[PDB]
């Protein structure tokens, strides 16, 4: 029961270190998506 | 009148007329070429000077060639000596067996039916596909589109469907071949042949094809889909009679719109696309329908690039249909044939006033165990079953049950599965989803329920399985 | 003469550059030598970009042009309910001419500051998650989002069928016509939208304005400002209109094509600068108007549809601020039996309490805060077997008005139907009851009690709560039917 | 299971049912 | 990789967030 | 001089001038039209030709049209007459209630203070607000970010401001609402009414209204917080105030000049947000400051677009951030009101050297408290239960009653005064109150109240 | 381009002109590169076996004479290696005097580095495989119209086996460079770009030329030409826009990935996402 | 040594141009002389970042994420000149800059093809401390193959490669839950792939600053005999840390002594 306590407040903090990280790359992603599309009008308009 | 070519790059060409300009839409006839070769007016670009797109090759043309306005946009030959023939954009037989022996002439330009013609009419079409028929079934008239990425089955569906629904059919189909394979072509052709649906000798024939496949240039691509749904629209009116129209594929219409925009001077919209895609689809879609005059049952194949079922085209697409077949490679990648997504086909007509209250509590009591079994997916694949409720476990061993039975053998692919093809009528489609749901089948193996037809052979396979 | 005519230079695409007019206005519309009008849009030293209502088959270079005095309006009154109009007014119904004594502008600036007074008056849907935690008043923007078939055109029809029983009423201040705006839908789908409206006996109090895939992109890009201008002559006179714009997706995108064919500067997803203008013009028009303007009222319910759930896409984001709240509705929830699905965590009304009544407040406050907290706790619903009893009560609060939350198509309900059921989860009469049970047991229940008691009903309608009587009354009815019915 | 290495570290009767999973 | 991947491995991690600190306490 | 439109494509109006060109900026006023028309120059085309943005519709408009150039950017009235007033972004009336009699007017395109103009001297602006002046306290010249949606008792707090501020320093608001729903542009000056902030048959109203509604051009809706921060400058300019300024919303703002770029052809940045992004912000946001005069003081609500903090948008508005204040749907659903997070609010003058070193031990020991509450939460010793107590009476006191919410409640507002603060929250640390009970500490003003509400109710 | 059977053996520019110093090629017979594919009629139905020697490939997506079949991947995953022991397979048949039987073979090289197709030629001849091969060569330094023509040009050379009773086997390793050397002429003759900056008939660039793989029916030979374009994905993406475009016109695609590769999965085909 | 520069603070003109000075130096040597040429380049990238530059004041329309339209074909007409020939020899070892750390970036993505034997970098090997930051599973050569290196030199790379895939395909798992979820068979995949992945890191003698430690340089077969027994089980014992920053497998040993 401790050990599984242990392993478990660990894990949860693995899960949210993750989730931080996972959100960033979202938003990078989510991002660059916006400005390559636009890269591509601009472009196709010029 | 007479115009002089004075500009070509690829499948557009500038025309310069001294008199008599063209209107927009007409068919140009170039001078001193082997065969036709008609262009359409796409713009007036002013200085006495049209924008056309070429509905075959450029190469060869010359600066100062001449070009003659017809009167009139494509006009193409309808009624029923189409029948058994093959015509290409233009109206050519491409057949081999001589001039198509009609005088009846159709433009492949058209106004689409007026509000006051619709019909509302809407009764299932039994396809013995049992995710179709259980999920998101077909209405006979209807609009019925199949999306699927590259690869997924779109065209072994639309071939199941004429092998289930055409084959039987009171009245005559037309199918067009829109931006795809030629062998796919010359397999069709010969196929009608063999069943007879296409007669040689007599006047038997109960189809029409249309072809501009993907070996054409974006002008034929751009229109033989009118085409198609010119020789559909003359059987619905000029008849009566109801009409099956079976296009493969649908997006190559957009794709060959997208291909000659930045050339007819378009700033492009968004992913490249044309900014007129919604409405140049509209007035194509809004032709294709079932009026009070007559009946068109249509299925469309819809291509989804880059499998992003949010691309314009697609995405454009869903509002002009009445049931949704959407193809996954999620799931065509697990063997599950047809690759149809449970949780992303949708129908009119799947509501319990039409189908009846049994088959719509089947349908919404599987999508919703499938969905489900989704969102816990994730979660077990990290935390694992053993974390599970036997609620959810129980749910999970059904789930992967459900998946299986909705997969089938078709007939038309056997060469790719192994397993003679099986038609599962409604009836039986619903009682064996309603057993697997009531945890009837709980005791019996996961396999035993794919690649089957009815209930019965998943039993019998459990049987078989043991030894 | 080139103050008054022109001649067409150019034309293609659904644009025609044309030669003098230099007399026209911005926003005029003219008319070519085929019949054909256009509007002028673009007003440029050497030229005018009009933009064409119809096939550019009929117009060729040289063609003249013709200034007419032309006025953009459209016909208005109540002579359009139970008529089925294209974008200008004409009839599409095949019934003949529209009887229009009166005629309004489509383009006209909304009410200002002054005008107006607090939206205060419930604006009923009959769906019961709409209604208890989404409320919408008499002069409100609520916003329906979602993505494809996720039931948005639902929620507005069954808004529109609620009215009958207002309007088949004597109250001189419940009745409520109605506007269903078609913006790229097709012609068969309209066609069964009114179908539906007809048999429900909802078609005599409403007015169907459709400009369809075929359409063409400045008539799509006008009929929600004509069906506007439609609602405005019962906000103006005293009375109280709904619309709904199904859908604004489809009216931006038709804009997107006039204005990058015009060759207007790209943003964003393709989108002209003013696009956000496009709708802001339009909703803003949705309005309350004080006792000293007639009190009268129009409610807007614009339709959003998103791409796979990006509900901060251009278009979604500006419909978003500007509306008073919007009502989400997701597809996971929809394959969940979640029906209609509204996420109601997500779901926002600013107009809030003020828009609904009594009876609906004494109940709905309660339930917005127990679903609160049970959405805290809901992740571990089926991972928590040993966890305590004060969070298991949670979960079986939980899952409970969640299943009451739940309701069919085409029979919204009466206010006192809504919080009959509303009460029973929420003075926990139903937390023994099987999960999967609570759907079919509202079915017979409501049967029952709208059958055998509506003298109970009714009760909570004159006296506007549940008083002690009718809670024991309740009581009775739900335990002892509850107990018929798990058997 | 979910405890570290519980199981792992101990590992015909077997008190558990990780015991005879694993072993 | 792609928004959709990570809008359902975003679902999915937190979700487990949730369910490794209830299995905590 | 006189100037004709010589092409109307939207929003946006070329003018040519036979003459002398009107510089960049310049105020236009469009002849022969019903209510007034003012386009802005915003390029010199060349060819006697001159690009405008317009401050409303353009619809009727004909070329050859009579423009004239009025020889200034657009003027506003400026004085104590905005006081209870609304006006547009070109200063015009909106409230139905005659002109604005000033006796200034006042250009609303204003370089921001010079170098040699800046005051180095860190100040508190008190709000008399417990949760604000004790964890995030307001900085005089500062610019606040107002976090939360609504149903969270934003425009409470912000007509309580306003109250606080005329009332403690004797300095007067100023509300620019930047695509302000007209509905609830109707809204809040009803509810000002109804709190005394605005009076309509006296000059004691204490903010100025300036709207820019969301049904406005592009142009309007980029230019009204100019229009607001013009109003401001005369306060402080003028009579060296310490003045209030809202910008309700900082996104539309941000929106109307991505909108404005769009509209004149210039090429999209990152996120399609305009090339002058940071530019636009910056010039806006240097005019609120404090100098040697007096000081502008702002409260900025902030939309985070996709809830992505790093979008441009909030990413470059933050840089100009000193502060903020977060409302909190969980600290309003607690009944704790203001329904501000006492977490997630912070301060950069939340420092020992700025504020007291009573005022810094005192609030960090508050923040502490808090989070260690939070930690027990989880789970006590005589230690813990000790703070566990503490914490829940801080919870409490925190808690306020609004002069703004008088006739709604009938509780008496109240105004705290900062030492009252620091000192109320120094008492229930020490542990010279957990000899007294719990929920006397909720909705009371001063601690003395809160004793009171022991002594009483015993 | 010159075009026959004086080719076999030879290692040949985008124009068919000798450039391994063996000599100048002398054919009877020329064949224009921008011919049209055959239409409907001409054809039928793919019935005869392409055999790899690849038992994954031949009993999982099985390659008949006038398919068109994908080989796709990321770099380094074994792709042309899958080309490479195809043409070495057909000695068995090439050595025997049943013509029916034989295939003849064309590797084009587009855009690879002259000393990789060097070390692929020495491969062939080793393995005296290239007496029945023809290598057409547009390499990394030729200017990009030469590498935009180059499959073309090896199409040609191959269509006069087809239209002669006779079966071939063209390889294109690989269309993506081919499209980026059509990326770039389009783009320098300011013909303004689509998606990612390639031209908007960049899937018409290549169907017009995939479409020339056919099977003839009798009437016309009974002769055949199989194709296997190569594609190169970027972090194995399946399912971009260029790669999507290729899989749309094929008959099939051998998908190969890098996570199977290093398993030791080698051949690394992905068997689900494969198809025939 | 001939030394050609163009560095940074030179505008893009003179950056596009300095490698074919470069080239120019050594294709002398390697014609003129048919003499065993070594030529170094740092850094390869700069001279297409230069072309992006140029290619933007030419008025060219722009490519994918705005680089010249030529970049293949100017990459290719420079890079066919880094070779050897019948006439002589050049090994050459070009330092590849990586923007944004994204590999699919058209610069470096366009240089692979160009190159015989590539060693990939890794940013987050670095911030785990091995060095050199080598990405085992990404880095590959034409010569690695067994009719050329000999089957025993083939096997141990491969199966030194399949543990550390075995490795990465279960880093989504071993993130949340830690290496103690994993079943036996799995962490003993786990402890020697980790041993491997440390005895892959070296001193340099050009880094001694940075490590601390003496530069090492190990001989071919004792690379193959070190990786050979790990693999082999033979050092299961031993603990992670002693495998890192040494030379031969012998200083692994002698180091995990010292500890216990």
């Amino acid at each position: 029961q401790s050990a599984r306590m242990t392993a478990m407040d660990n894990a949860s903090k693995n899960a949210s270190e993750m989730i931080d990280k996972l959100t960033l790359t979202f938003n990078r992603t989510r991002q660059a998506v916006i400005t390559k599309e636009l890269i591509e009008i601009i472009s196709g308009a010029a | 009148t007479t115009g002089r070519i004075v500009a070509v790059i690829g499948a557009v060409v500038d025309v310069q007329f001294d008199e008599g300009l063209p209107p927009i839409l007409n068919a140009l006839e170039v001078q001193g070429r082997e065969t036709r070769l008609v262009l359409e007016v796409a713009q007036h670009l002013g200085e006495s000077t049209v924008r056309t797109i070429a509905m075959d090759g450029t190469e060869g043309l010359v600066r100062g060639q001449k070009v003659l306005d017809s009167g009139a946009p494509i006009r193409i030959p309808v009624g029923p000596e189409t029948l058994g023939r093959i015509m290409n954009v233009i109206g050519e037989p491409i057949d081999e067996r001589g001039p198509i022996k009609t005088k009846q002439f159709a433009a492949i330009h058209a106004e689409a039916p007026e509000f006051v013609e619709m019909s509302v009419e809407q009764e299932i079409l039994v396809t013995g596909i049992k995710v179709v028929d259980l999920l998101a079934p077909y209405a006979k008239g209807g609009k019925i589109g199949l999306f699927g990425g590259a690869g997924v089955g779109k065209t072994v569906l639309i071939m199941e469907l004429i092998n289930n629904v055409a084959k039987a059919h009171g009245g005559y189909s037309v199918f067009a071949g829109v931006g795809e394979r030629t062998r796919e072509g010359n397999d069709l052709y010969h196929e009608m042949i063999e069943s007879g649906v296409i007669n040689l000798k007599d006047a038997t024939s109960k189809v029409a094809l249309v072809y501009g496949q993907m070996n054409e240039p974006p002008g034929a691509r751009a229109r033989v889909a009118l085409t198609g749904l010119t020789v559909a629209e003359y059987f619905r009116d000029q008849e009566g009679q109801d009409v099956l129209l079976f296009i493969d594929n649908i997006f190559r219409f957009t794709q060959a719109g997208s291909e000659v925009s930045a050339l007819l001077g378009r700033i492009p919209s968004a992913v490249g696309y044309q900014p007129t895609l919604a409405t140049d689809m509209g007035t194509m879609q809004e032709r294709i329908t079932t009026t009070k005059k007559g009946s068109i049952t249509s299925v469309q194949a819809i291509y989804v690039p880059a499998d992003d079922l949010t691309d314009p085209a697609p995405a454009t697409t869903f509002a002009h249909l009445d049931a949704t077949t959407v193809l996954s490679r999620a799931i065509a990648e697990l063997g599950i044939y047809p690759a149809v997504d449970p949780l992303d086909s949708t129908s009119r007509i799947m509501d319990p006033n039409i189908v009846g209250s049994e088959h719509y509590d089947v349908a919404r009591g599987v999508q919703k165990i499938l969905q489900d079994y989704k969102s816990l997916q994730d979660i077990i694949a990290i935390l694992g079953m053993d974390e599970l409720s036997e609620e959810d476990k129980l749910t999970v061993s059904r789930a992967r049950k459900i998946q299986r039975f909705l997969s089938q053998p078709f007939q038309v692919a056997e060469v790719f599965t192994g397993h003679l093809g099986k038609l599962v009528p409604l009836k039986e489609t619903i009682k064996g989803f309603q057993q697997i749901l009531a945890g009837e089948y709980d005791h019996l193996p996961e396999q035993a329920f794919y690649m089957v037809g009815p209930i019965e052979e998943a039993v019998a396979k459990a049987d078989k399985l043991a030894e | 003469d080139l103050e008054e005519t022109g001649r067409v230079l150019s034309i293609g695409d659904g644009i025609a550059r044309v030669h003098g007019l230099r007399n026209v206005q911005a926003e005029e519309m003219v008319e070519f030598s085929s019949g054909l009008k256009g509007m002028s849009l673009n007003l440029e030293p050497d030229n005018v970009g009009v933009v064409v209502f119809g096939n550019d088959k009929l117009i060729k270079e040289g063609d003249i042009v013709k200034r007419t005095g032309a006025i953009v309006d459209v016909p208005v009154g109540e002579e359009l309910l139970g008529r089925v109009v294209d974008a200008l007014g004409n009839a599409i119904d095949g019934k003949g001419p529209i009887g229009s004594k009166a005629r309004r502008r489509v383009g006209l600036k909304a009410p200002g500051i002054i005008p107006r007074i607090s939206v205060r008056e419930p604006m009923q849907t009959g769906i019961k998650a709409v209604d208890s935690l989404v409320p919408i008043g008499r002069g409100q923007r609520e916003l329906i989002i979602g993505d494809r078939q996720t039931g948005k055109t639902s929620i507005a029809i069954d808004t529109i069928i609620n009215q009958k029983r207002f309007n088949d009423g004597t109250d001189e201040k419940k009745k409520l016509y109605c506007i269903y705006v078609a913006i790229g839908q097709k012609r068969s789908t309209v066609a069964q939208l009114v179908k539906r409206l007809t048999d429900a006996d909802a078609m005599k109090y409403t007015i169907v304005v459709s400009a369809t895939a075929s359409d063409a992109a400045p008539l799509q890009y006008l009929a929600p400002y004509s069906g506007c201008s439609m609602g405005e002559y019962f906000r103006d006179n005293g009375k109280h209109a709904l619309i709904i714009y199904d859908d604004l997706s489809k009216q931006a995108v038709a804009y997107r094509q006039m204005s990058l064919l015009l060759r207007r500067p790209p943003g964003r997803e393709a989108y002209p600068g003013d696009v956000f203008y496009l709708h802001s013009r339009l909703l803003e028009r949705a309005a309350k108007m004080n006792d000293a303007f007639g009190g009268g009222s129009l409610t807007a319910l614009p339709v959003i549809e998103t791409q796979a759930g990006d509900v901060s896409a251009y278009i979604p984001t500006n419909v978003i601020s500007i509306t008073d709240g919007q009502i989400f509705l997701e597809t996971e929830l929809f394959y969940k039996g979640i029906r209609p699905a509204i996420n109601v965590g997500l779901s926002v009304s600013r107009v809030g309490s003020a828009a609904q009544t009594r009876a609906m407040k004494q109940v709905a406050g309660t339930m917005k805060l127990e679903l609160a907290q049970y959405r805290e706790v809901a992740a571990f619903a089926q991972f928590g077997s040993d966890l305590d009893a004060a969070t298991q009560q949670l979960l079986s609060r939980g899952v409970r008005l969640t299943e009451l939350l739940k309701q069919g198509q085409y029979s919204p309900m009466a206010i006192e139907e809504q919080v009959a059921v509303i009460y029973a989860g929420v003075r926990g009469y139903l937390d023994k009851l099987e999960p999967s049970k609570i759907t079919k047991f509202e079915n017979a229940f409501l049967s029952h009690v709208i059958s055998q008691h509506q003298a109970l009903l009714s009760k909570i309608r004159t006296d506007g709560k549940i008083s002690e009587e009718s809670d024991a009354k309740l009581k009775e009815i739900v335990t002892n039917f509850l107990a018929g019915f798990e058997a | 299971g979910l405890c570290g290495a519980i199981h792992s570290s101990v590992a015909i009767i077997g008190v558990g049912d990780k015991i005879r999973s694993i072993l | 990789a792609t928004l959709k991947d990570i809008t359902r491995r975003l679902k999915s991690i937190k979700n487990i967030q949730k369910i490794t600190k209830s299995m905590k306490m």
